[PDB]
DNA sequence: TTGCGAAGGTTGTAGTAGTCCAGGAAAAA
DNA sequence: ACCTGGACTACTACAACCTTCGCTTTTTGG
């Protein structure tokens, strides 16, 4: 065989390769050789060149196989000096000549711009009615208008367009500037008449584009929401919209007549308004093939929702700006809105319409630049550094798989899973994996959402520590979501002025803890210089709760969905402890995931107890969303193959899928493999069933007996397990329960009873009814004092608080217990020598089990996890028993509540996630807990017989149901008894006086009557630990935050409670206890 | 817009790209260049000249709208490459935006009948001898240019050629008459310009400035005629006057309509003034534009087919 | 037939030969081209190179006639750079060494 | 906020050969 | 008065980056 060898080395590498090669071939050129050689010679040449190669070596070998044919065999050294065929570049340069930043790929930007601009110019036209003007000039008592102004605007537009006409007709008519005249108002089918005329959205009333514009016109303050819910008419939307849907309040005939009067003509008089409308109509007419796209555009969610977002934002921004005489007719009589302070007319109607249209035009060209100009996290060494601990190598494996799959995920999508078992530190894995996907040149962005109602600050800082990110790169959204009805009263008060678009995007309580760059915001103009929105958008990495992002799709009023929606478009998403959600809140999570996939994000669930039905439903939703997006972005025509992946602490895999069945098969295979591997591990916990003894159903005496039995259990179990040091034995306990009232009652009982003989007990109550700052301090102390390891007796005993407690004690045995609430399940990296768990659901049993001996290896083989035979609710004779929390429901009853019969006895010796991550066949919903849970999940998530609703989730993307707020009502989110926010506020003039005040509409009203003091009694050798000083803690927080003490108490001292007539009783160590 | 009938626009010093689903031109003069008033519809065609580039996305959008695209040379001539026009028949009815042509059917409907070809050749010759008169006599700008055309001799030669053309039985006689008229016109122009004795060297071997100017004008006119046939939709091979074997016959037949009436004066004027190549090229382009040649070529080509079908 | 072309040109001649040869073959190196071609195209290549050649031009063409055998077709310009078989000297020195 | 490619001038680097000085070798089965 | 390697020293060919500036091309067998 004859071959051709070419070298492209440099510096000393050149001399070496010249030396090695010149032994085999005659020199045909300064860097070229060619000669007939045998195979053995070639192999030895490759070996020799490989042995002594350097960084600057690049040698290629071509084989002249036969006639008119030659192939590249191999390249030794650097492969960036040649392409695939073995050619070499001719020239090089640094100055960019591709200049690929000028052209973007938003294939529907122009349609959105035209629809929005046309919708803007007409949206507030209804504010010309005499009734509206009188209300504007009326200073006395306000009367709610018989008709919403948006509905009047829609009726005016419908009258102008003329029923039954094709699009070109009205388009041309509007575009012709000469045409003027009020002769088309005779067709204004008023809705005050005795016979209600047909709805404007019916088939024979408007052409397609007319309906597309009309929807934006009418839905720019609140979504339509009627009473009908038949799925048959849902698929026919937006036809069945009628005057009732849009809040047509009932009033007397005089007012209804008074609304449909226009004594002062219309805005058509203004020359600038007419000229701009004519220009927009001409442009919309000249666009290629827009007319034939009407029907398709009407039933597309992406376009319509992006347009509505743009319009809402522009309208909100301009409504706040001051008057300007430069736009429109300087002497136009009509007006739009007054001033919020002086109560005087501020803007002219035509001026307002023109300004909103201008701003919408300006913004519509900014969205494509957001991805390029916004801040990003790049070149972070922490996510790139390797890990030496062998327990943390699977993290490196997953990180490597991320690079392996990065390329195709950028183009087709991503849907990742994370099934690593507890204690493996999933947070760092999630950070590293998500970073790896993002392009290294530009950086990374993503957000972390926890399935927790409230996010305490210490949790966010713990996330910072685990990720190792400075305070300049991770924002924290403290607090919880607000109530819906609180904003209503001010809105009705603010409706006196017609400035409903000026409401703040976010609630007042929420604060964003961030201190990074804030001056170069591309969207700084509209969102506010320092409002919470801009801070939220700037931060490269965000930590929040899912309740703070859900308003993206679940919002029904106002503009609460602007900031979270922008966040979704511009970043990525990570969901943590999703299965922590209640069963009836999963529709909302599915809708959020669908929209997340619809706008170009990339989802990554994370938990260790994901039942198959949930994962299948969520994948189907994400794919349904992703399919729509690809129509309007990227290269058209490419297929829809999501890039799924599975990740845990044993191995890693990734594959491309495009149908639910293939995904399901691959997931089933991976879970089977994981079960096979998991089965070989040695157990660390040995459960047991404990039979409670009950004589009477009275809560007090029942609690007394329960504490009496618990004390004996404590003595016995501490005798079983303990850690000794210099003749002293101590242990760390856990007493989990279901509800707060029984929890506090048990705490009081145990405090009264006192510790057993020869033992000392330290108690630390810990639930969600404490003031938020106090709860954060408690959690800080517990996290500090509950880190364990091997052969650390001296180190642990060297800890300050433990040493202080022991020094002033005369006993030889001590007991430290954490009488926690379900809040201990999520986000707590503790470790306890033992536990006693009340049964509510299988997920709780597994998650609490993972706590025991989290960090300490070895096992004596003795039982260290008791279980109550029956839950407290059963002892009280409540049917169903496993409810709130729980899955038992009237439609899914359970024969026997006893735990002896509801749990397989084999599982006792080994408790893990195996029973949850797979679905047994056959299912026995009436006997087995896991069977019941799997049955409910399968019925609701994917099956077509969802209990009590009969409304399948796929309705959200199988029918145009997002054009109307219907599904959000039949499957609400976090529904139930309303809650109210309270707080302990010091007196304005006397800091030493603390008042119990309620949160009114932006003001705190004293409610000191509702509060009362409760007393405590103690026993022998019993004391509390981990408690906090409320006043001192508040002072400390105010000092750290450089804030007024009262303001700090307002911001952080919030506490939520359920309404009670008789009030509550308080103690700094127990929190708030209901009183009757 | 080179021709009102064709609806053909010319673009230069511009980058054609797409931003958010719309084709956009970036050029000096910013958002005031009149390239923004180019209707993108079935009835448009784009020709890109000096200093221009087109992206793949832009041509996807243009194809979606139904606009042909072609790359011409400096000033509009010659044509380098372009799209192709499909035919329109009862069968062969694909669904696409591009508007098809119908003149290929009518053209092929007579090209196989020798006598009809003879009639067509007569029409072409008549058009040329007609336009020569207007160019060489009526042009006041040409009269002020300097080369002096004697009415008597030109009229005598034109009348003699007209008599000869009307009485040509076969193609060879028509070719001989064409050669005679060409030689006589050459001589008349040479006398008018005072250039002296001149000839049309073969292979373009002539070293005198007149030879170079004549070759360059010829090249420009051939380019223009190629544009003409492409716009209409006829093929180049289907010659009418030339022999059936000579490739590109139709281009030269159509090009001859304007060559002897527009190129000939300009070459001698430039030689007399001794100008450079660039100025001569600019002058030729200016004269072609003012005379509105392309419109005349298109009109004549359609008229031939109309007459052939009417007489059918 | 497939051929291998090596350019030893110098100074201005380098740019010219690079311009001409780049129309016919892909570059396998800083001064190496190699692609299949027919006899007529090769003759055109040689003629074009000869026409505009300069004093420094030096180009050689080898033919892979078959299996384990190759031939030198021609050289354009100075043949002092290449030896009879077409190889090239590895180094030069003004200092006499042979003596 | 603004085309495209060529020609001339300037700036930086890798690569080549001459000079002089010093050491003189290859390790199974 | 032997023969290579290495370190050191000039000292040119290459290549790219920065400014202006004209915008064609022989055009012939068609």
């Amino acid at each position: 065989m004859n071959i051709l060898l070419v070298s492209q080395c440099e510096k000393r590498a050149l001399s070496e390769t010249r030396r090695i090669l010149d032994q085999f071939a005659e020199r045909r050129g300064e860097r070229t050789w060619q000669t007939p050689i045998t195979q053995a010679g070639l192999d030895t040449l490759r070996r020799l060149l490989k042995k002594s190669a350097r960084r600057n070596t690049a040698v290629a070998c071509h084989w002249i196989r036969g006639r008119d044919h030659s192939e590249l065999l191999w390249i030794v050294g650097d492969a960036s000096r040649f392409n695939a065929q073995g050619a070499v570049p001719t020239n090089r340069t640094c100055r960019d000549i591709l200049r690929k930043e000028d052209e973007n790929d938003w294939h529907s930007a122009e349609d959105i711009r035209l629809l929005t601009v046309m919708a803007a110019l007409f949206h507030d036209i209804g504010k010309a009615s005499q009734a509206f003007q009188a209300k504007l000039r009326n200073r006395g008592k306000p009367m709610a208008d018989a008709y919403r102004h948006e509905w009047v605007s829609l009726r005016l537009f419908e009258a102008f367009v003329g029923p039954g006409s094709s699009d070109e007709d009205w388009l041309r008519r509007l575009a012709d500037k000469r045409e003027t005249g009020d002769a088309w108002l005779s067709q204004l089918a008023r809705d005050d008449r005795q016979s209600a005329p047909p709805g404007p959205f019916q088939k024979s009333r408007l052409p397609p584009l007319a309906q597309a514009v009309g929807w934006l016109i009418v839905s720019h303050h609140r979504l339509p929401n009627g009473d009908h819910r038949g799925s048959a008419s849902l698929a026919r939307l937006p036809a069945p919209i009628q005057s009732q849907w849009c809040g047509a309040r009932d009033a007397d005939a005089k007012e209804k007549a008074a609304c449909w009067q226009f004594p002062h003509g219309l805005p058509f008089a203004s020359a600038h308004w007419r000229a701009r409308t004519a220009l927009c109509a001409q442009s919309m007419l000249e666009r290629p093939g827009l007319l034939a796209r009407g029907p398709a555009l009407l039933h597309d969610s992406y376009v319509m929702h992006v347009s509505r977002l743009i319009l809402m934002l522009a309208d909100h921004h301009y409504s706040s700006l001051p008057a300007d005489s430069r736009l429109g007719d300087p002497n136009f009589p009509l007006h739009a809105n007054t001033d919020r302070d002086s109560g005087k007319l501020k803007q002219r109607l035509d001026e307002h319409l023109l300004g909103v249209a201008l701003h919408s035009r300006k913004l519509a060209g900014t969205l494509p630049r957001l991805e390029r100009q916004l801040p990003r996290l790049a070149r972070h060494k922490g996510f790139t550094r390797r890990v030496e601990q062998p327990r943390f190598r699977w993290q490196d494996k997953a990180y490597d798989c991320a690079m392996a799959c990065r390329e195709q995920a950028m183009e087709h999508g991503f849907f990742g899973l994370n099934l690593a078992s507890t204690g493996c530190g999933k947070t760092l894995a999630n950070g590293r994996i998500l970073y790896a996907l993002a392009d290294p040149q530009r950086g990374a962005r993503f957000s972390i959402a926890l399935g927790l109602r409230s996010l305490t600050l210490q949790t966010g800082q713990a996330y910072r520590e685990r990720l190792g990110l400075g305070d300049d790169d991770l924002a924290i959204l403290v607090g919880g979501s607000a109530a819906r009805e609180l904003f209503e009263k001010q809105q009705e008060r603010l409706e006196r002025s017609g400035s409903e678009s000026a409401q703040e995007l976010l609630a007042e309580n929420s604060h964003v803890h961030f201190a990074g760059t804030l001056e170069d915001g591309p969207l700084r103009e509209w969102l506010g210089r320092n409002s919470a929105g801009n801070r939220l958008l700037q931060a490269p990495i965000l930590a929040c709760t899912i309740d703070h992002l859900m308003p993206a799709s679940e919002s029904l009023r106002g503009g609460h969905q602007i900031a979270p929606l922008l966040r979704l478009m511009t970043s990525d998403l990570v969901l943590d402890e999703v299965d922590d959600f209640d069963i009836d809140d999963l529709p909302a999570l599915s809708r959020l995931v669908h929209w997340a996939g619809l706008f170009g994000s990339r989802v990554l669930l994370s938990s260790a107890t994901l039942p198959p039905a949930l994962v299948q439903g969520l994948f189907e939703a994400y794919r349904s969303g992703r399919e729509i997006f690809q129509r309007h972005r990227g290269a058209p025509g490419r297929a829809t193959e999501i890039r799924c992946a599975w990740f845990d602490e044993f191995s890693s895999q990734s594959s491309a899928h495009g149908a639910v069945t293939s995904f399901s098969e691959a997931h089933a295979t991976f879970v089977a493999q994981r079960l096979a591997k998991l089965e070989q591990l040695p157990p660390r916990r040995q459960a047991q069933l404990c039979t409670v003894h009950a004589a009477g159903e009275a809560r007090p005496a029942l609690c007394r007996e329960l504490a009496g039995q618990m004390n004996t259990w404590m003595a016995d179990l501490h005798r079983c397990h303990h850690t000794e040091h210099q003749g002293r034995r101590i242990s760390f306990g856990l007493l989990r329960l279901a509800n707060i009232e029984p929890l506090i009652e048990l705490a009081q009982a145990i405090l009264a009873q006192g510790a057993p003989e020869g033992l000392h007990v330290h108690l630390c109550v810990y639930h969600s009814r404490h003031p938020l700052l106090v709860r954060s301090a408690i959690e800080r102390q517990l996290d500090e004092l509950l880190k364990r390891s091997d052969d650390d007796a001296a180190a642990l005993f060297a800890r300050p608080t433990l040493a202080k407690a022991l020094q002033a004690s005369t006993e030889r045995d001590h007991l430290f217990v954490v009488l926690a609430s379900p809040v201990a399940e999520v986000g707590r990296d503790h470790d306890y020598d033992w536990a006693i768990v009340e049964p509510s659901s299988m997920r709780s049993i597994i998650q609490l089990a993972g706590r025991i001996r989290r960090h300490r290896s070895g096992f004596s083989g003795e039982a260290n996890l008791y279980l109550l035979s029956r839950n407290i609710r059963s002892l009280e004779g409540q049917n169903p028993a496993f409810q709130r929390p729980g899955f038992e429901t009237p439609d899914f009853p359970l024969d026997s509540h006893d735990l002896h019969d509801l749990l397989d006895p084999a599982l006792l010796a080994r408790i893990d996630a195996s029973p949850r991550i797979v679905e047994p066949f056959p299912l026995f919903p009436r006997s087995r807990l896991v069977d019941l849970e799997h049955r409910r999940l399968r019925a609701l998530m994917l099956a077509d017989d969802p209990p009590s609703s009969l409304l399948g989730v796929p309705l959200w993307w199988q029918t145009p149901a997002s054009l109307s707020g219907a599904l959000q009502t039949s499957q609400p989110f976090r529904a139930g008894a309303k809650e109210r926010c309270y707080a302990l506020l010091p007196d304005e003039d006397d800091e030493e006086r603390l008042h119990f005040s309620r949160y009114e509409e932006g003001t705190w009203s004293n409610q000191d009557n509702l509060l009362r003091n409760l007393d405590l009694t103690y026993g022998p050798r019993i004391q509390t630990w981990g408690t906090v000083n409320y006043r001192e803690e508040l002072v400390a927080m105010a000092g750290r935050e450089d804030l007024d003490l009262r303001q700090c108490a307002m911001r952080y001292g919030e506490v939520r409670l359920r309404e009670n007539t008789q009030g509550w009783s308080y103690h700094p160590y127990l929190g708030f206890k209901k009183y009757n | 817009l080179h021709s009102k009938r064709a609806n053909l626009y010319y673009l230069q010093h511009c980058r054609v790209l797409v931003n958010g689903g719309r084709v956009e031109y970036v050029t000096d003069e910013g958002r005031h260049s009149h390239y923004w008033n180019i209707p993108i519809a079935n009835t448009t065609s784009l020709l890109l000249g000096t200093g221009t580039s087109i992206t793949q996305a832009a041509m996807r959008e243009l194809a979606r709208a139904g606009v042909l695209v072609g790359f011409c040379g400096g000033g509009g001539t010659p044509l380098f490459s372009a799209n192709e026009v499909d035919v329109e028949v009862s069968w062969l009815t694909p669904q696409s935006e591009y508007r098809p042509t119908e003149y290929l059917q009518r053209w092929v409907g007579f090209w196989f009948d020798e006598e009809k070809r003879l009639v067509a050749a007569r029409h072409f010759q008549r058009a040329r001898l007609e336009r020569i008169r207007h160019s060489w006599l009526e042009d006041r700008v040409l009269r002020d240019a300097g080369f002096a055309v004697d009415a008597t001799a030109l009229a005598v030669a034109v009348e003699d050629s007209a008599r000869a053309l009307e009485q040509a039985p076969n193609h060879e006689h028509l070719l001989t008459e064409e050669a005679r008229l060409s030689k006589r016109l050459f001589k008349l122009a040479a006398q008018a310009t005072r250039y002296g004795e001149f000839v049309r060297a073969k292979r373009g071997s002539g070293g005198d400035p007149a030879n170079r100017f004549l070759d360059h004008g010829n090249y420009l006119a051939y380019g223009l005629a190629a544009t003409a046939t492409w716009v209409l939709g006829i093929p180049h091979g289907l010659a009418v006057l030339h022999g059936k074997t000579r490739r590109g016959g139709l281009v030269f037949d159509v090009a001859d309509l304007i060559k002897d009436s527009l190129i000939l004066p300009q070459a001698f004027l430039s030689a007399m003034r001794g100008d450079e190549e660039q100025d001569f090229r600019q002058a030729c382009l200016d004269n072609l534009s003012r005379a509105q040649a392309l419109d005349f070529m298109i009109d004549t080509l359609k008229d031939v087919a109309q007459r052939s079908t009417v007489s059918a």
